[PDB]
């Protein structure tokens, strides 16, 4: 008879990498080595873009008491490319950092800083007792206590409004159970652990859905056509045969997708030209045999 | 500096029909020869668009809301529409965005502005030198703290032109989502008199900005001693976007050529559920 | 003819669903996570496609 057996597949010959022309490094010093951090209820947000980051040196430092990532692995960040990065900086008490992770509730998670449930980023914190806490106590670090209702992720409110925990309305400035919602921490050095002031930085970079700006340090190789190769275009990984195309990408376009959500055209990030992608060959293998009682 | 100009006629609002206008490219992914169903904020077909006009007389620049987007359109000559304010208080306690396509530059600013009641730019008129020259910039008087800023390359636009019927057709779609301000636009010449053109055309994206402000109101800045002036013949139209699924048709060139508004009436809904532009008995 | 074409078409389109994972592309899960966490995601993909 004729029997079907294993399949076959052409194997890739070599690997390609194409990355942008970014040279300048990122302003991490301006974030981690700043003089002054704002209060939790007025956290500060800086936007990082158009540089070449190096997250390894951040991960290899021992200064950090907590370095936890939620949608990526800290090892891989160095070969991923991003569209924009955000840095949120503030200062909190030593034991509330637990509330900052996504999905939990409590004082801070309900009144000061809420993280979405689909968070993709990294949370960093380390205790900075001596640098800012003083025997008199740098009490300008104050947080909110009571609020109208929970605030949605990445919200912020600055106001002098007075709160009425009581039933009756309260006017003027103060009254019976008419509370000024902001309250200052008790930060001073001889205080024990768990009440020390900790500094927190949150990175909330976005993924693989738009023209990217921040890449890691991976250097580009040349371009090879008409051979099964492994390609890596700005973090888009794959395998196939590259070719010169006839599709007329408009200037704002960067990809071309399939019915099954697979890219089948691309634009080279250095020489802006359009390349087709076609997968290598595959097929079955049938063996035709007379009986083994007749011959081998 | 700014003046309260009042000499002009008073009229009630006028309403018109938006046949098949206000469809744009929702993403930056190439697609060709295919029908794709997409959900987003579009301008519904056969909708009621407000109409304002500056003719000879008529000069109305009222505060208009900005809810979940705006489809602005202008049929115009001589480049009279030039500016846009956007803000939530407009009064010195919150930042406001300014876009100005003035004669020399294209300026974009995000500043702690302070405007007044009648902000506007204005060009004098044909004073025997064969040119209209910018002499009026009475928009704002205070600017405290301003984060973003941008001045594009210098240039010179036309400030003259005489014809009874407009040929400049500008469409713009303005969106503000994820703290990002998106501007889509398109230019076209058409032979129209006093209404909105009937036809179909898509809007390629033009700009994104990472601004991050809260906008609830906006106001146009039109091109014009303290009173007495002449209006350029121009009409401009306002409509508002809503969340509504569409079925889009890409041809070989990946060029959007038709759309189906997928809740307009039962026939459109059946076209959606079959994913075709033609249905059989 | 029509019935066969239709069935085959829907089979192909079912490759772009999540089934609850973080992404419908297998190479993004591999190139973003490390093994012990990537397994929990790849497993949902396998169940749905099977
Ligand atoms: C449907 C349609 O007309 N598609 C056009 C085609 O006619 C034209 O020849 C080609 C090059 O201009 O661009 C595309
Ligand atoms: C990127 O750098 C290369 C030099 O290695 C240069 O030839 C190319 O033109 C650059 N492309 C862009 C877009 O800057």
């Amino acid at each position: 008879g004729i029997y079907q057996t294993s399949n076959f597949r052409v194997q890739p010959t070599e690997s390609i990498v194409r990355f942008p022309n970014i040279t300048n490094l990122c302003p991490f010093g301006e974030v981690f080595n700043a003089t002054r951090f704002a209060s939790v209820y007025a956290w500060n947000r800086k936007r990082i873009s158009n540089c070449v980051a190096d997250y390894s040196v951040l991960y290899n430092s021992a200064s950090f008491s907590t370095f936890k990532c939620y949608g990526v692995s800290p090892t891989k960040l160095n070969d991923l490319c991003f569209t924009n990065v955000y840095a949120d900086s503030f200062v909190i008490r030593g034991d509330e950092v637990r509330q900052i992770a996504p999905g939990q509730t409590g004082k801070i998670a309900d009144y000061n800083y809420k993280l979405p449930d689909d968070f993709t980023g990294c949370v960093i914190a380390w205790n900075s007792n001596n640098l800012d806490s003083k025997v008199g106590g740098n009490y300008n670090y104050l947080y909110r206590l009571f609020r109208k209702s929970n605030l949605k992720p990445f919200e912020r409110d600055i106001s002098t409004e007075i709160y009425q925990a009581g039933s009756t309305p309260c006017n003027g400035v103060e009254g019976f159970n008419c509370y000024f919602p902001l309250q200052s921490y008790g930060f001073q050095p001889t205080n024990g652990v768990g009440y020390q002031p900790y500094r927190v930085v949150v990175l909330s970079f976005e993924l693989l859905h738009a023209p990217a700006t921040v890449c890691g340090p991976k250097k580009s190789t040349n371009l090879v056509k008409n051979k099964c190769v492994n390609f890596n275009f700005n973090g888009l990984t794959g395998t196939g045969v590259l070719t010169e195309s006839n599709k007329k990408f408009l200037p704002f376009q960067q990809f071309g997708r399939d019915i099954a959500d697979t890219t089948d055209a691309v634009r080279d990030p250095q020489t802006l030209e359009i390349l087709d992608i076609t997968p290598c060959s595959f097929g079955g293998v049938s063996v035709i045999t007379p009986g083994t009682n007749t011959s081998n | 500096q700014c003046v309260n100009l009042t000499t002009r006629t008073q009229l009630p609002p006028a309403y018109t029909n938006s046949f098949t206008r206000g469809v744009y490219y929702p993403d930056k992914v190439f697609r060709s020869s295919v029908l794709h169903s997409t959900q987003d904020l579009f301008l519904p077909f056969f909708s009621n668009v407000t109409w304002f006009h500056a003719i000879h007389k008529r000069f109305d620049n009222p505060v208009l809301p900005f809810n979940d987007g705006v489809y602005f359109a202008s049929t115009e000559k001589s480049n009279i529409i030039r500016g846009w304010i956007f803000g939530t208080t407009l009064d010195s306690k919150t930042q406001s965005l300014l876009i100005v396509n003035n004669a020399t530059n294209v300026v974009i600013k995000v500043c702690e502005f302070q405007f007044c009641n009648d902000p506007f730019l204005g060009v004098y008129y044909h004073k025997n030198n064969k040119s209209w020259m910018e002499s009026e910039f009475r928009v704002y008087s205070s600017a405290n703290n301003c984060t973003f800023e941008y001045v594009s390359q210098p240039f010179l636009m036309d400030l003259e032109g005489k014809q009874g019927n407009f040929k400049n057709l500008r469409e713009f779609v303005f969106k503000n989502i994820d703290g990002y301000f998106k501007i889509y636009s398109k230019h076209t010449p058409i032979n129209l008199v006093r209404d909105l053109p009937q036809g179909f055309s898509a809007l390629e994206p033009l700009v994104d900005l990472p601004i991050g402000i809260n906008i609830t109101r906006f106001q146009t800045l039109l091109a014009l001693s303290s009173s007495g002036w002449t209006a350029g013949a121009a009409a401009y139209y306002v409509g508002y976007l809503q969340p509504r699924t569409f079925l889009l048709k890409y041809n070989e060139n990946g060029t959007i050529t038709d759309a189906v508004d997928c809740a307009l009436d039962p026939l459109s809904e059946t076209k959606c559920t079959l994913k075709s532009f033609t249905v059989e008995k | 003819v029509n019935q066969n074409a239709q069935a085959l078409n829907t089979l192909v389109k079912q490759l772009s669903s999540n089934f609850g994972a973080i992404s419908s592309v297998l190479n993004d899960i591999l190139s973003r996570l490390d093994p012990p966490e990537a397994e929990v995601q790849i497993d949902r993909l396998i169940t749905g496609r099977l």
